[PDB]
């Protein structure tokens, strides 16, 4: 019944550095009833803080709890490779509840997406956005003159082990019936790290 | 001289309001057998104090206070005495344990010359309040001598099952509350009657919804039962046992009058400075404290105080200081003891919280102001049920308070007992 | 030292019911609480309920009240969580976790409150897919390509996750991104795995992706060529 809101959602900041993540409750609560959990990529969460200031059995001294009333704060002193994960705050007691989570990304220099397009009763056209940063990027599909809506699906990788970039696959699925009725196929990629939108395109042929 | 009832002309007490702490509580739970172990809950407590004697009861079960397996039921009596340092202590002298501890429920004790008479319900379906339709009415009496003897037959302990109960138009009746009174040779126990909701006459026009916008007129009637569609409604009152009669024991039910009517709840009747007083717990929408001078005992009518400062914690529907009719069954038992009739000032424990059973404060208060108070534990201390009983030690007013708490030192829900002297002056 | 062990991944029809196990390896359940937490794919954690066995009490969040029964078996030192009438919204990973739990006095004539604390011991998690679609193998399609080129494999229309992809029989690793699968409104999944290579080498080398979906026991191995 109590609602927890976390912030920021997607912070981007550099290793070795200090970090502070805020959790706020829709209600005032006693400090005794609050925990901080960490979920590393694709595995179970683990407990960092309980009672809003205490590190548990087997926890490094980097992690520090703070706050009371309605505002609470987790603090990482020296960030480290493993310290890049998702962080959840939990109010517990009668009916426990989690915040939506704060995922600490890696800060790095802006990159630009390499944009590629691949042609195929159905056919699927794919557009790849290789090795870009930061995650925020948009893909707009284009048929002869058309700007499409609600017929495309999107997938994104996590940050690369080597260069900490993202790649993206967008895919346009349409029946082979409407494939011959149209002639041009393009994907427009807007990103912060490029001057102005790049667009790769083709027409059935070659 | 010694330990006596609160009668006569006691030593003076501070009648002025003060925010200083002039009350000094003491722990006296030690000369009693609450010997601690984790894994147990110690629930359903009872405290009674009369004429330098006391009755005490609890149910120790293993695990949950609700679902746990009952292990021992204690009904004990003893003396209230001066240790030598002018502080009253409680010394158990005679303890009774039933053979099956899961069957005794809702005990109530009143003192008469040589004994405490404690009246209990016998149930094979759990708490009759929750299993009202399944409960076949069975009442027992355990009479305990406060000063036992050696070759006295059943003078020390006497268990007897009651067969003759005059319940009037109520389907069944039951003791509900810690303690009651004597009038001559006639004992009166706080009690409750179960009335079929079908034959409950109540003018819904009496429901006070004036300047209560979001309250309907039915809410009073619907709140006379454990929930809106309960088969029964609960009507508080007394059970009368006249010791002069002889023959098979007869108990007779006496319903409480319908002024400031609220759902049957644990109550208690006691003598203070010559005259009887009634406290009824606010288990309903009327959350301001319910106590007052008994006008008549039989029929039972109560001049409820118009108290505007003492209430009890509730839940989201009928929380502390709620005054508008709602359909709810919430709240706690926190009684109060009249210690000065001329100014009508009382002493008792309340839970300083709106929607949580915690923060017990011992307070001396009048109808519209708390004269002075002191916390009995820390801010967040889980505490629910309090029974306060005051008396005299060498003509000085002392109160003994039972508080059902979560004990953090042993992680056990259990009763603790405090002794508070009421100070003469308002300044240290 | 103790850790918890949960049952295996399950796939169930819409409207069916699930009963997930969670067993204590090291000791009994003695006095702790077992909470049940769930994580929808790509989403956050939500507490579903908890149980305190030594008290014989279970408590649930409102959103899951009625749909969830949290039971135990102290003979087997084993808690169970049964969800019923599974909707697609219940496709998730269900962890069991352990923390302290305390019974408290409530402002009610009969009720008691029950407090579930921070959870410090976690099970490995149990994936539960709910879908009306049936087990199927994937169609492996190629995606063939001014100084760097991209190629890849499209692993389309396979229902039971997962599928695995390698390049050049696991010899090509650098510059590879295998994307997280997406679910089509057909109730089937589709994935893409891609590679950046030198354009100079479009003729020098030959690239082969190895799609292997075990639930169907597929091993299509498809080439890519201009
Ligand atoms: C615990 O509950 C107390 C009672 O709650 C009330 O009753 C329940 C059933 C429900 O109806 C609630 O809505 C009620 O608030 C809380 O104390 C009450 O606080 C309110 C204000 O929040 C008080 O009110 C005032 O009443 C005065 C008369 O007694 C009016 O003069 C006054 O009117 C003026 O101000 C109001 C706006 O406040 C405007 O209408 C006008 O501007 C006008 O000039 C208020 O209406 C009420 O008297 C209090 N009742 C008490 C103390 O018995 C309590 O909340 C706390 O109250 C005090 C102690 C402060 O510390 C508050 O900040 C604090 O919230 C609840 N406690 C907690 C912790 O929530
Ligand atoms: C009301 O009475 C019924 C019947 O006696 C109680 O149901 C029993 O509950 C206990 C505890 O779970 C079981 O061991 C018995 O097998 C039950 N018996 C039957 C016949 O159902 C019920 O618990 C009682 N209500 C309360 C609040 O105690
Ligand atoms: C308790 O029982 C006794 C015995 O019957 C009652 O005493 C009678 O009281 C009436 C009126 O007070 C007298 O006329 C009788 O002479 C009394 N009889 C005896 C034998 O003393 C007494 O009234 C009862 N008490 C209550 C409160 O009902
Ligand atoms: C509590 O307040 C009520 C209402 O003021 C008092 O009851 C009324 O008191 C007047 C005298 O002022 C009588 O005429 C009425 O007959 C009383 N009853 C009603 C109105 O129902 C009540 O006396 C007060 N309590 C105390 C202990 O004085
Ligand atoms: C109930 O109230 C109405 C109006 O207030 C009245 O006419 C009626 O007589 C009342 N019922 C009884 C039994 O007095």
């Amino acid at each position: 019944e109590i609602v927890m809101t976390q912030s920021p959602g997607t912070p981007s900041l550099s290793p070795g550095e200090r970090a502070t993540l805020s959790c706020r409750a829709s209600q005032s609560i006693r400090s005794t009833y609050l925990a901080w959990y960490q979920q590393k990529p694709g595995q179970a969460p683990r407990l960092l803080i309980y009672g809003a200031s205490s590190r548990a059995t087997g926890i490094p001294d980097r992690f520090s709890g703070s706050g009371s009333g309605t505002d609470f704060t987790l603090t990482i002193s020296r960030l480290e490779p493993e310290d890049f994960a998702v962080y959840y705050c939990q109010q517990y007691g009668r009916s426990p509840s989690f915040g939506q989570g704060t995922k600490v990304e890696i800060k790095r220099t802006v990159a630009a997406p390499s944009v590629f397009i691949f042609p195929p009763g159905t056919a699927s056209v794919v557009c790849l956005l290789n090795n870009f940063y930061p995650r925020e990027a948009k893909v707009q599909w284009k048929v002869d003159n058309a700007l499409q809506s609600g017929n495309s699906q999107e997938s994104v990788t996590e940050q690369d082990s080597k260069d900490s970039t993202y790649s993206l696959s967008s895919t346009l699925t349409l029946s082979k019936a409407d494939y011959e009725k149209h002639k041009l196929y393009a994907c427009e990629v807007t990103h912060q790290g490029l001057s102005s939108p790049v667009t790769k395109s083709f027409n059935r042929g070659e | 001289q010694g330990v006596s009832d609160l009668v006569g002309l006691p030593n003076q007490i501070c009648l002025q309001k003060t925010t200083s702490t002039i009350l000094k509580p003491r722990l006296i739970s030690y000369t009693l057998p609450i010997n601690t172990r984790e894994g147990v809950c110690i629930t359903d407590p009872l405290l009674a104090v009369d004429n330098g004697f006391f009755a005490y009861s609890h149910l120790e079960k293993i695990g949950s206070c609700t679902r746990g397996i009952a292990k021992q039921r204690i009904i004990g009596v003893g003396e209230v005495l001066d240790r030598g340092d002018k502080v009253p202590s409680m010394f158990m002298t005679n303890v009774w344990t039933p053979p099956n501890p899961s069957t005794i429920h809702h005990c109530s004790s009143t003192y008469h010359e040589d004994f405490y008479y404690t009246l209990c319900a016998v149930s094979h379906v759990g708490d009759p309040i929750l299993n009202s339709t399944s409960w076949t009415e069975s009442l027992s009496l355990i009479r305990l001598a406060v000063r036992p003897k050696s070759d006295s037959g059943d003078y020390n302990q006497k268990y007897i099952a009651i067969t003759k109960v005059e319940r009037g138009k109520y389907d069944k009746v039951m003791p509900y509350g810690p303690s009651g009174i004597k009038q001559g040779d006639t004992l009166y126990f706080p009690a409750v009657g179960f009335l079929p909701r079908t034959e409950f006459q109540y003018n819904d026009s009496n429901c006070p919804i004036i300047h209560c916008k979001y309250s309907k007129a039915e809410n009073c009637r619907l709140s006379m039962g454990v929930n809106s569609k309960s088969h029964y409604i609960l009507r508080s009152g007394l059970l009368k046992y006249n010791l002069s009669l002889g023959g098979d024991i007869i108990l007779q039910f006496i319903e409480i009058a319908d002024n400031r009517l609220t759902i049957g709840s644990p109550s208690k009747i006691y003598n203070s400075l010559g005259q009887p007083v009634f406290y009824q717990a606010s288990y309903s929408w009327d959350t301001m404290i319910k106590l007052g001078d008994v006008d008549t005992v039989d029929p039972l009518r109560v001049q409820w105080r118009n108290n505007s400062v003492i209430s009890r914690p509730g839940q989201s529907q009928c929380p502390r200081f709620n005054v508008c009719p709602e359909v709810c069954w919430e709240g706690t038992y926190n009684d109060a003891f009249l210690i000065d009739r001329l100014n009508w000032v009382s002493a008792g424990v309340y839970l300083n919280s709106n929607q949580t059973a915690e923060n017990p404060v011992f307070a001396v208060f009048k109808d519209n102001e708390i004269l002075y108070q002191v916390p009995l534990a820390e801010d967040d201390t889980n505490a629910q049920k309090t029974i306060t009983d005051c008396f005299l030690l060498e003509n000085v007013i002392w109160c003994i308070s039972l508080v059902e708490i979560y004990d953090t030192g042993d992680s056990v829900i259990r009763p603790k007992l405090f002794a508070v002297k009421i100070p003469a002056q308002c300044s240290e | 030292e103790v850790q918890l062990v949960q049952s295996g991944a399950e796939v169930k029809k819409r409207g069916s019911s699930v009963k997930v196990s969670c067993k204590s390896s090291g000791g009994t359940f003695s006095n702790y609480a077992i909470n049940w937490v769930r994580q929808a794919p790509g989403q956050g954690l939500e507490w579903m309920g908890g149980i305190i066995p030594i008290l014989g009490i279970a408590n649930y969040a409102q959103k899951f009240q009625g749909r969830v029964t949290i039971t135990t078996d102290e003979s087997t030192s084993t808690a169970y969580m049964e969800l019923s009438s599974l909707r697609s919204e219940d496709t998730a990973v269900y962890y069991c976790a352990r923390g302290w739990g305390r019974e408290q006095l409530a402002p009610h004539p009969s009720q008691y409150y029950y407090y579930y604390y921070g959870m410090d011991v976690w099970g490995q998690g149990t994936t539960v897919t709910v879908s009306s679609a049936s087990t199927k193998g994937p169609s492996v399609f190629p995606l063939a390509p001014g100084g760097t080129a991209a190629l890849g494999c499209l692993v389309k229309d396979y229902f039971p996750e997962p599928v695995t992809v390698s390049w050049n029989s696991g010899a090509l690793t650098s510059g590879v991104h295998t994307f997280p699968a997406v679910l089509q409104s057909s109730g089937l999944y589709s994935l893409s795995s891609v590679v950046t290579v030198p354009s100079s080498s479009l003729g020098t080398q030959t690239y082969i992706c190895n799609v292997n979906h075990k639930p169907s026991n597929t091993k299509v191995d498809k080439k890519v060529e201009p």
